[PDB]
């Protein structure tokens, strides 16, 4: 059980911390006014511009 | 309305601004409390936590007819809702203590109308004080505080 | 003023605009029917689903019944079929308020003759409307829209 617990919250604190360095990553380009969305557009989720 | 000011009002009185440019509704994220208007309140307003903003994206059909954003800046002078700020060499002053310690959304723009920045606020250091702001210009955001010049 | 826009009838009612420049016949490609004159309606044309259009490949005896165009967009006002247009900061916008749909086709001009965009749909919102058109860039051409449309 400690290994399954130990498992479990690696894999979570990893998703977590990628998860909010995306959301840091992306926080610069919906600020702006002007949208450029450069050519990383694979993890991103603004759609329209 | 030309003002882009749509008081932010919080327990009836107010506390502050905030502007509608280009296609953002954007609050500075340092005031606390909700804009006057009722309709523009239903937004998922993005938290920026090492410079304060708190844009949202305008929905359908809101009135577009915000301001235009040019992003860059000859020196000279530029017009304020109090005044005519100069503009040299990278900085960025006003006559001191004039400015009220509460105009926190107020933004800026040339002789045509086309604006550049937002403000943030001031302190007391001569007759020419210190803006410290947070400014949309050279297709990112980005934040100039001086020394001392704690917000308003 | 009068360059030969062609429409498209059917059953009594004309909505399909088709324009031609160059070589090349453009069509947006709604409202199905295709155009009265049949001399110019017998050729295949391809379809792109992507960005609406139809690419017509104009017939040789009508080498002179076209116009001339442009590869960049310069900054400033325009005129169109029905009023004024001003491009700014990289967009369109129609005079006030006033397009219908089934206007799908006509052209956008500059002040001495070229031609630049072709209109598909377009965005109510008040004063100031908006509208999708498609453009040239240096053989390069894309598809721009605005964001609240409904297809004309």
């Amino acid at each position: 059980v400690a290994v399954s617990v130990v498992v479990l919250l690696s894999v979570a604190a990893s998703v977590y911390m990628c998860v909010v360095a995306r959301n840091k990553c992306l926080t610069p380009y919906a600020l702006t006014p002007g949208a450029v969305v450069p050519v990383t557009i694979g993890v991103l989720c603004c759609a329209p511009k | 309305e030309h003002d882009c000011i749509f008081e932010v009002k919080h327990e009836g009185k107010v506390t502050g601004y905030a502007c509608l440019v280009g296609d953002k509704v954007m609050k500075p994220a340092h005031v606390p409390g909700v804009i006057d208007n009722i309709d523009l309140a239903r937004l998922s307003y993005k938290k920026s936590s090492k410079y304060d903003l708190e844009c949202a994206q305008i929905p359908v059909a809101m009135k577009s007819d915000a301001s235009k954003y040019t992003h860059e800046k000859p020196e000279g002078h530029y017009n304020w809702h109090y005044g005519a700020v100069q503009y040299t060499g990278g900085r960025f002053t006003v006559p001191t203590g004039v400015g009220k310690p509460g105009d926190s959304g107020r933004p800026i723009f040339d002789n045509k109308g086309r604006v550049v920045a937002i403000v943030l606020g001031g302190a007391n250091e001569g007759a020419r004080t210190a803006l410290s702001v947070v400014t949309w210009n050279k297709d990112m955001v980005t934040k100039i505080t001086p020394e001392g010049t704690e917000e308003w």
